[PDB]
DNA sequence: AAAAAAAAA
């Protein structure tokens, strides 16, 4: 909220999340956020709205966004001994907000770095425009906009498989330890539903096959395989 | 006559609002209040102006809107169940139906079970919310003793327990609801504030968040993280039901009849069952007892 | 006149905590005030039963009758008549002191000052509630206000005694309450063994003999009295009867 | 007393080597000296005296008046509010003698202004597209005290000026005035002050053949002569700089760590030798001037103890 | 994220102090003109050199070489000093070297100059250990 | 007379109200002429009451509190005239008090920023305003008396004097005399002060009974107002008999100070100079703990006090007894008896 | 031009 000195403006200014409505917000370097944003985000994410009441003006702004973020582990390099909670400095409620995690590491292997350098050089000078993707950008956009016009549904076997998978995922993680492992909530089941719907959209099918449920469960489980390794 | 801006929820992000002038004839006076989002059906008309022509250098005309109907749209965005200027008004037949269905056995159970029909379990929370939004009876003894007649409710628990969904439903169903959250609310924003009018140039009173909650419920989310200076300004609102301001030569007391429903999270993100409530949260007795 | 309401730190007073860090007001601000009341909550279930009955009756269904009788039997007066009476008394009367009252005030002030010095010397820290000449002026004004009630031109001992009682209440409740704040405790254990060893259950000894013997040893007089009244406060197996001479072990 | 500070002021009034060198490299003839001392040493009185006797002297301080730093005196002045402005400028910064009391008091704006004026640097602060830079060429007179108000037996850079060391290294001469309780000196000071008071006039106890207007004429006369440099002292100043770096080899001995390494020390000793040739001598620079400059530097460092 | 970094450490010695004293005193007692500016403009906007296939092998060898130093005979997992930032550094520096002298294709001398220039700064980046 | 104790404080107040003469030189510029007194002590030790008495008994004085004042408006203000329509300066708090005395309460509680105004004025007794095209130096040669309480609730005798006072050393060095007052608990003094205060409150206005409160009165009967030496009616001043030593009424004291401030301008001699320099040297090289550090300013304070005491006895020359009494007063104010 | 209230650093 900004107001002119002895001025009757009392107007709000829009942050990046507000501008990213119906779009994708790409925040970089997530680690050094401050307390106000650090506590506003987990309200903006789950409830898709932002509420404020300061100096005589109150409003509820729409923040329907799809967030993608990047971060760096504390100490610089990911320590394989510890887990995601040990390395990252983010709070536990923020982690539950996210639906997927990807951890990527670098190494000193001589076979990989040579290929990486060769591929960098080739794109730099030789084939700066001659990359080989299977499909062009325009075709990608056409297919994406065609697939976005589908709303998949769920069948009986899909529901049974989904409840069985949720029961298994809740049970196996709770078998580890008490008061030290707490990562699975109903949000994980909703994330499974959303990911299955997205995968069904990708193949352009109005229904959902338990194979999609299995794939989503595999993704969410390897999200926990990574934290173990 | 009143100034009408654009709702921040419908303006394009990062742009500037547009202002118009609305004229209210008889029976429409004082229906609208400052800071309240409204929807006005009216007639569009134009009239000549001299200075406006002088500044722009072209034959431009001013436009005003004379109101013909006003509908309040604060909080309750759900506007599909029924039509009309107001959705909280009853006909005679609806009163008859109320009396017919208010006498059956076990109506309390039906009322409790019919609240938030898409949330499983949490019977105690539903009962507490019903008892909080139905309220009690204020008491005045000989015009010299005052007893508050509204019930406050505090929620606490682990994440993923759908407290915010309950709060959203409460805001949807209440007649007068105000939503605050986390650190996004200040001490003077909830209570009344003093402001210098840019036109007449003297201090005036600006209605705060709690003032809009008169005969209603005020909802707070992330109650624990809110700073103590931003939390200690609602003690009188909870208990004394009155707001007193002595600032800039103005000494006035403002009445506030609001019920406060709050949600928070314990220390460490989870509730340690083998510890007392005093070591689970950082709140103290003066706030807990209310 | 200023009538201020405040809460101590940590909500409840937390008597186990030292009195120094339960109130955040400085010495300067507290000096101007002259009636400091610390209202503490207590639990004995009889006052609780009484308060519950009082509130339950004061619910509007019943009180609307009973208070009426208070204006019919002349036990109380209405608010507006009290307002008229107070403005009348403020306009008319302005009492004055007498030499006997002045002597009594001077003696009381010296006594309380000496007691404050004793408490400061035992505690070995500055008192969080001070006593200065402002308190003497305060007691004088309390006596004059008490005499002003009956429109008496002259204030006498009958008002001074009640004013002194009020000041004693407001002093012993706040300033001189648990000045000790809870040789160290090595002697404390050493004493308590001797009483059990030498004084069985049901028998008793004179105060003078115990004081004599323990001043003869390393204990001395100052150490004995404090834990004597402590063990009395414990009241588990130590009782006083027959003035301050019979040390009965219950 | 306080003959060293008066000698330093006299050498300041003439100015060091100036008017550039070959290829256009910048050299400034103004000397930047700072005075250190506890309150009650009459450094402010001496500053007032030098300001009064110097026609170009100006006294400033931290705030109190706002139209003195970072802004000119013609802001919003005309009846038409024509907004006449030069942009970044100081008060008579060209060939002026800036005198400041409580040099630790001023805020960030004036401190940044001094950091802009360092070494005759032009003032290039712009607000509304203006770039009328003021060619600042002024001597800096700074009087201040440590924020404790007294000297301490511990490490002396801990006191310094409570200011960044970059600004401290800029100054040419640092002189410390430490109040030492002594009978044989305070007795004379008291006798002189009370004799001044008794006569209600300047005492005859002083013996000065020269008068303030006399030296007012002579300073201009000596500045007019303007001697130039000589070459035969290059080896002497080079070996002096070598032994100064030898001293810097022992700056880690601490407790008076101010003996640090800086080429501006060599530039300042060259400028002070030039001034010691300028004040009285004709168009000639003598080795005795370099020796006197070295002794002045040593005595300035000596007050640390 | 800077491309390069340079450190200057003025330490007290007899020879260097003597040389600076002599040089500064001599100044106190071969350079082109705006020709430089127009030459730079011409290099900027007429000249667009590219790297050749031959320099790719040397670049890969240099990257491997600074990779091979980053580990030793112990399994302590020494610091990874050969980052892709170094790769962009050498490619940009080598291209800029070919930009100079109005050439059109790079040569080996460019890549040796670039690697020497970067590794001179890296060699002075060490702390008290090693 | 209703303030018990504080004898040397009363003596310092008397010397301050009629302080030394100002010295000006064609080459030495300006020399300060008056004396400033600062008091710090634990609460309820009769500082504000004594300050109010000084305000009442002074020929010209202005009352000021630290919290309720702003330094910008305390010296000069710019306001527009309704008739002419131009803007002209308005005199501040102490400009009105030129050649008078300014009394400030809650000195330590004043905002630090406003303190710079004092730093501007007490330095050279001249305030310079430069704002909105106005350039003028305003003369203000007032003397300032202040009373402040220490940082803690009560004074700590076992602590450093510097850490007990919130004010910086720069302004503390300007004040001539520093006085610290504590209410040490002592039953004898408690009884004495108790009976004195109880004596004070048993007072009745003349010609008025005790049963009714004090009522307002009208003005004097005349709108404009206006045998010798044999009466001594209000000369001796001993209105009531309670002690062997004499006492004088306030209006005659005001007449005395009015006569002294104008008719007498004393000069100093070498006999007082010897005592001044000897006591300065002895005080400076005693090398024992003291409340405040000393410097050349303290000797100038001694000279000003000697001149003030040469004025108090209506003599044109300074006697060595004045130097002795000034030295004794300084030693009390800096060491304690 | 000068006093007083509010949000953010
Ligand atoms: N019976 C249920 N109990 C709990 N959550 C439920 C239930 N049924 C459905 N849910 C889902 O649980 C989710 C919980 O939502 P949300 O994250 O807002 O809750 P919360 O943990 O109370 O929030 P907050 O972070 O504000 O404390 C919702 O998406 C809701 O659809
Ligand atoms: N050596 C001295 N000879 C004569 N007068 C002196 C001497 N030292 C100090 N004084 C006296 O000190 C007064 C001015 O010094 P002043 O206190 O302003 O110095 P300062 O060190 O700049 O301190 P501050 O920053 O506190 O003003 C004059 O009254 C002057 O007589
Ligand atoms: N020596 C004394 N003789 C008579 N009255 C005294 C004496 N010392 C204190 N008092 C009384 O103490 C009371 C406190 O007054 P006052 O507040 O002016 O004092 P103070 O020491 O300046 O206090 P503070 O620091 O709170 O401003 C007065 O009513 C005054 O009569
Ligand atoms: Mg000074
Ligand atoms: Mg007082």
């Amino acid at each position: 909220v900004v107001r002119d000195e002895e001025g009757g403006d009392y107007t709000i200014e829009a942050g990046a999340l507000m501008l990213a409505d119906n779009g994708i917000c790409c925040i970089d370097e997530f680690d050094k956020m401050d307390i106000s944003d650090q506590v506003a985000i987990h309200e903006a994410m789950e409830q898709q709205t932002i509420s404020i009441a300061k100096a005589g003006i109150h409003a509820t702004l729409n923040a329907r966004t799809s967030i993608l973020a990047a971060a760096n582990p504390v100490g610089g390099r990911y320590n394989r001994k510890l887990s995601l909670r040990g390395n990252l400095n983010m709070t536990a409620p923020i982690m539950s907000r996210f639906d997927l995690f990807f951890v990527i590491l670098d190494d000193c292997n001589e076979k990989i770095d040579t290929e990486l350098a060769s591929h960098i050089v080739d794109l730099h000078m030789k084939r700066d425009e001659a990359i080989e993707p299977p499909f062009s950008a325009e075709q990608l956009r056409r297919y994406i906009k065609y697939a976005r016009t589908f709303k998949p549904i769920l069948t009986k076997e899909a529901r049974s498989y989904l409840v069985e998978k949720y029961k298994e995922l809740r049970k196996d993680d709770a078998q580890g330890f008490s008061r030290s492992s707490y990562r699975i909530t109903v949000r994980q089941l909703e994330s499974m539903i959303r990911l299955s719907e997205a995968i069904a959209r990708a193949n352009c099918v109005d229904e959902i096959t338990p194979s999609f449920i299995a794939e989503a469960y595999d993704l969410l489980r390897q999200s926990i395989i990574r934290v173990d390794v | 006559r009143v100034t009408l801006q654009e709702a921040p929820g419908t303006v394009p992000p990062g742009r500037l609002p547009r202002h118009r002038e609305v004229i209210l004839l008889a029976d429409l006076v004082d229906v609208s209040k400052p800071g309240e989002e409204v929807e006005v059906t009216g007639i569009y008309k134009n009239n000549y102006d001299g200075n406006l022509n002088a500044k722009n250098g072209f034959p431009v005309f001013a436009t005003i809107i004379e109101a013909n109907s006003i509908k309040r749209r604060e909080g309750n965005t759900a506007n599909e169940g029924e039509e009309g200027l107001d959705v909280f008004s009853w006909t005679e037949e609806e009163e008859r139906e109320f009396r017919k269905i208010s006498r059956d056995r076990g109506i309390i159970d039906k009322i409790i079970s019919s609240m938030a029909p898409s949330i499983y379990g949490h019977r105690d929370i539903k009962t507490a919310v019903a008892c909080s939004l139905f309220g009690g009876v204020p008491k005045n003894v000989n015009g010299k003793h005052s007893i508050r007649g509204d019930i406050n409710v505090l929620l606490l628990g682990d994440p993923g327990t759908a407290k915010s969904q309950i709060l959203k439903y409460v805001e949807k169903t209440a007649h007068r609801a105000v939503f605050a959250t986390g650190q996004g609310a200040s001490a003077v924003g909830l209570t009344a504030s003093v402001r210098k009018d840019p036109i007449t140039k003297e201090w005036t009173l600006e209605g705060g968040a709690l003032v809009l909650a008169d005969k209603g419920v005020c909802l707070i989310d992330e109650f624990d993280k809110m700073n103590d200076q931003d939390r200690t300004s609602i003690h009188e609102a909870m208990e004394q039901q009155s707001i007193s301001i002595s600032k800039a030569g103005i000494v006035t007391t403002l009445q506030a009849r609001c019920s406060i429903i709050a949600a928070a999270n314990p220390n460490g993100g989870r509730y340690n069952s083998t510890l007392p409530l005093a070591q689970n949260v950082s709140l103290t007795e003066p706030i807990l007892s209310r | 006149s200023v009538l201020a309401a405040a809460n101590p730190i940590y909500g409840r007073y937390d008597d186990l905590k030292s009195p120094g860090d339960n109130i955040d007001f400085q010495t300067t601000i507290l000096s101007r005030f002259d009636m400091i009341f610390i209202v503490k909550d207590d639990h004995n279930e009889e006052r609780d039963i009484s308060i519950a009955n009082h509130v339950i009756n004061i619910h509007t269904g019943n009180a609307n009758a009973m208070q009426n009788q208070q204006e019919e039997n002349g036990s109380e007066i209405s608010i507006e008549k009290m307002k008229r009476y107070i403005t009348y008394c403020r306009l008319k009367c302005a009492p004055r002191l007498s030499p006997q009252a002045a002597e009594k005030l001077s003696s009381n002030f010296v006594t309380i000052r000496k007691q404050l010095l004793i408490n400061e010397l035992e505690s070995t820290e500055r008192s969080s509630i001070p006593i200065t000449i402002r308190q003497l002026e305060a007691i004088i004004r309390i006596t004059e206000s008490l005499a002003k009630l009956e429109l008496s031109p002259i204030a006498q001992e009958r008002h001074v005694d009640e004013a002194i009682r009020l000041f004693q209440a407001s002093t012993m409740d706040a300033a001189s309450q648990d000045p000790i704040g809870g040789t160290s405790l090595s002697e404390i254990r050493r004493f308590e063994q001797e009483l059990k060893r030498r004084l069985p259950i049901g028998w008793s000894t004179s105060y003078q003999t115990l004081r004599r013997e323990f001043v003869d040893t390393h204990r001395f007089s100052q150490l004995a009295l404090d834990k004597a009244l402590y063990a009395l406060e414990k009241h588990e197996t130590i009782q006083l009867r027959h003035q301050g001479q019979n040390i009965y072990r219950s | 007393g306080n003959l060293d500070v008066k000698k330093a002021l006299l050498l300041l009034l003439v100015g060091g080597v100036d008017k550039r060198v070959g290829d256009g490299m910048k050299i400034r003839g103004d000397i930047n000296v700072c005075l250190m001392g506890d309150p009650g040493v009459a450094k402010s009185q001496l500053l007032k005296a030098i300001c009064k006797i110097s026609p170009r002297g100006v006294y400033t301080t931290g705030k109190g008046s706002s139209g003195v730093g970072l802004t000119a005196a013609v802001m919003k002045d005309p009846v038409t509010d024509e907004m006449i402005l030069e942009g970044g400028a100081l008060v008579l910064a060209d060939n002026g003698i800036c005198c400041i009391d409580e040099f630790d008091k001023m805020d960030e704006s004036d401190r940044t202004a001094i950091h802009e004026v360092m070494e005759q640097q032009t003032i290039s602060i712009s607000k509304a597209g203006i770039n009328t830079t003021l060619n600042a060429r002024t001597s800096i007179l700074a009087a201040a005290n440590p924020l404790y108000g007294r000297y301490n037996p511990r490490l002396s850079p801990l006191d310094n000026i409570n200011l960044p060391a970059a600004l401290l290294s800029r100054f040419d001469i640092l002189f410390l005035m430490l109040d030492i309780p002594s009978r044989d000196d305070d007795e004379k000071l008291a006798e002189h002050v009370t004799y001044v008071h008794m006569h209600n006039k300047q005492p005859d106890l002083d013996f000065t053949p020269v008068e303030p207007s006399k030296m007012r004429e002579y300073i201009a006369y000596a500045k007019t002569k303007r001697p130039v440099m000589s070459e035969a002292v290059n080896d002497y100043v080079v070996q002096a700089y070598i032994r100064l770096r030898q001293d810097s080899k022992r700056e880690m001995d601490s407790k008076f760590s101010f003996g640090q390494a800086t080429p501006r020390t060599l530039l300042g000793i060259i400028r002070l030798s030039q001034a010691l040739a300028k004040l009285r001598l004709a168009d000639m620079v003598d080795i005795d001037d370099v020796e006197e400059a070295l002794r002045l530097v040593r005595v300035s460092k000596e007050s640390l103890y | 994220r800077f491309d390069l970094v340079y450190l200057v450490l003025d330490k007290v010695d007899e020879k260097n102090d003597r040389e600076l004293a002599k040089h500064l005193t001599n100044l106190y007692l071969v350079l082109p003109v705006e020709f430089l500016t127009m030459y730079i403009s011409y290099a900027k906007e007429h000249i667009h050199p590219i790297i050749t296939e031959a320099a790719k092998t040397e670049l890969v060898r240099a990257y491997v070489g600074m990779r091979k130093m980053g580990d030793d005979s112990r399994s302590d997992e020494k610091r990874i000093t050969a980052t892709t930032r170094q790769l962009e550094s050498m490619i940009r520096l080598a291209e800029a070297h070919a930009k100079m002298k109005l050439k059109n294709v790079v040569e080996l001398e460019d890549v040796q100059e670039a690697v020497r220039l970067i590794r001179s700064a890296i060699k002075d980046y060490a702390t008290d250990p090693k | 007379p209703s303030i018990y104790g504080h004898d040397h404080i009363k003596k310092a107040i008397l010397l301050m109200l009629m302080g030394g003469v100002e010295k000006n030189l064609e080459n030495g510029s300006h020399l300060r002429g008056d004396i400033n007194i600062l008091m710090v002590g634990d609460p309820s030790t009769a500082k504000s009451q004594l300050l109010r008495f000084v305000l009442n008994t002074a020929s010209l004085a202005i009352a000021t509190t630290g919290r309720g004042s702003s330094g910008v408006g305390l010296t000069a203000a710019v306001t527009t005239d309704r008739e002419t329509g131009e803007r002209r300066l308005e005199a501040g708090a102490m400009v009105l008090a030129d050649r008078g005395v300014v009394c400030i309460d809650e000195f330590d509680k004043m905002t630090d920023v406003d303190r710079v105004a004092i730093h501007e004025v007490m330095e050279q007794q001249t305030v310079t305003i430069a704002k909105a095209g106005i350039h003028t130096t305003l003369n203000a040669r007032c003397s300032v008396i202040a009373a402040a309480n220490p940082v803690f609730g009560q004074y700590d005798v076992n602590r450093d004097p510097h850490q007990n006072i919130a004010l910086p050393d720069s302004l503390l060095s300007r004040f001539d005399l520093l006085f610290v007052v504590t209410d040490d608990i002592n039953e004898i003094r408690d009884r004495s002060i108790s009976e004195h205060v109880l004596r004070t409150h048993r007072y009745l206005p003349p010609g008025y009974l005790e049963g009714e409160p004090v009522r307002e009165r009208l003005n004097l009967s005349l709108a404009v107002g206006e045998q010798a030496g044999a009466k001594l009616a209000k000369n001796k001043g001993n209105y009531n008999g309670t002690e062997i030593p004499k006492l004088v009424t306030i209006p005659f004291l005001r007449k005395y100070v009015q006569y002294a401030k104008e008719r007498v301008i004393p000069q100093l001699t070498q006999e007082a100079i010897n005592v001044i320099v000897k006591n300065y040297t002895d005080l400076r090289n005693d090398d024992n703990t003291k409340k405040s550090p000393i410097t050349a300013r303290t000797l100038e304070t001694l000279i000003r006090l000697a001149t003030a005491h040469a004025k108090v006895r209506l003599s044109k020359t300074v006697n060595k007894v004045d130097a002795k009494v000034a030295a004794n007063l300084l030693r009390f104010a800096l060491l304690g008896e």
